[PDB]
């Protein structure tokens, strides 16, 4: 889960 | 008492609910009512006005450069669930004690609340003949989304049933705040390695809807429960949402899910 990883810590 | 708390925290709720969702349901009643004087969203029912909508509407995300009418129209519905994602997954950051859980759980929660929330997102657009689109600039019938190709005419209907049905609760944004919230922090997820923290959160919420519900609409009673049992049945019928997806994903070779949605609907229920 790459991007909604990315938009979590981001 | 602690209500003040509570109070607070559906404050702290619908602020940051404002930030995260630009079009809010109370602009989606005053476009759809006709209570603002904007120019009215432009009505398209077919392919024609469909073409003829095109200035206003904007069917210009396909930039590699066309297809067929049901690719263009999922693909434009398909463009607006990643923004959809990307402020619930904003919304919940602003949830107390949410960032604060493992990033794991935080994943799962968004990975199987999104389709739940969706829904809700989609019938404040909503009445019983169409939806807006185009930040309300548009509005598609009903009838023309039905009358598409299989397996695209079955997809927004499902979502229409169950946009009937909520509405009529009467839901405000400041309710609807707290109930995203709610749908967010369930602690019955597959896949949930800390249920403790999710559930203490979710208890707070639900004292937080509960009270809301009370003081907002006083008039209406057992809304509380009235709204609960509806967001149980939205769990049950986003489980056949997800298997039109696998369909669309594996069939449709002009077009292509995006990345993102391929995510959150991968290794679902
Ligand atoms: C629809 C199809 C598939 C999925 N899915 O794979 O999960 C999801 C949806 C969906 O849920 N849509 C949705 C969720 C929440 C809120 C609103 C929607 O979509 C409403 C809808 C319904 C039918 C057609 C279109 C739409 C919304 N889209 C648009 O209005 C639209 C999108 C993109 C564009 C082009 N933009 C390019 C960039 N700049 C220039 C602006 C225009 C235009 C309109």
């Amino acid at each position: 889960h790459k991007i909604l990883h990315r938009l979590l810590q981001e | 008492p602690e209500s003040a708390d509570l109070r607070a925290l559906a404050k702290h709720l619908y602020d940051s609910y404002i930030k995260s969702f630009p079009l809010t349901k109370a602009k989606a009643r005053a476009i759809l009512t006709g209570k603002t004087t904007d120019k009215s969203p432009f009505v398209i029912y077919d392919m024609n006005s469909l073409m003829m909508g095109e200035d206003k509407i904007k069917f210009k995300h396909i930039t590699p450069l066309s297809k067929e009418v049901a690719i263009r129209i999922f693909q434009g519905c398909q463009f607006r669930s990643v923004e959809a994602v990307q402020e619930i997954t904003e919304y919940a950051k602003s949830i107390p004690g949410f960032v604060n859980l493992d990033l794991n759980d935080q994943v799962t929660l968004l990975k199987y609340g999104v389709h739940e929330i969706i829904y809700t997102m989609l019938a404040s657009l909503m009445n019983k003949d169409g939806v807006l689109i185009s930040e309300g600039q548009g509005f598609m019938t009903r009838e023309f989304l039905k009358s598409l190709r299989k397996p695209f005419g079955d997809f927004m209907e499902p979502k229409f049933e169950f946009a009937v049905k909520f509405n009529a609760l009467e839901l405000d944004d400041s309710d609807l705040a707290i109930f995203i919230a709610v749908i967010i922090l369930s602690g019955d997820r597959p896949g949930l390695l800390n249920v403790k923290p999710i559930e203490d959160i979710q208890d707070n919420l639900l004292q937080a809807l509960e009270l809301q519900l009370k003081l907002n609409h006083p008039e209406s009673s057992q809304l509380f429960a009235k709204l609960l049992q509806k967001m149980t049945d939205l769990r049950q019928i986003v489980t056949e949402h997800v298997q039109l997806l696998q369909v669309i994903k594996k069939t449709e070779t002009d077009m292509s899910l995006h990345p993102l949605l391929q995510e959150i609907y991968k290794d679902l229920y």
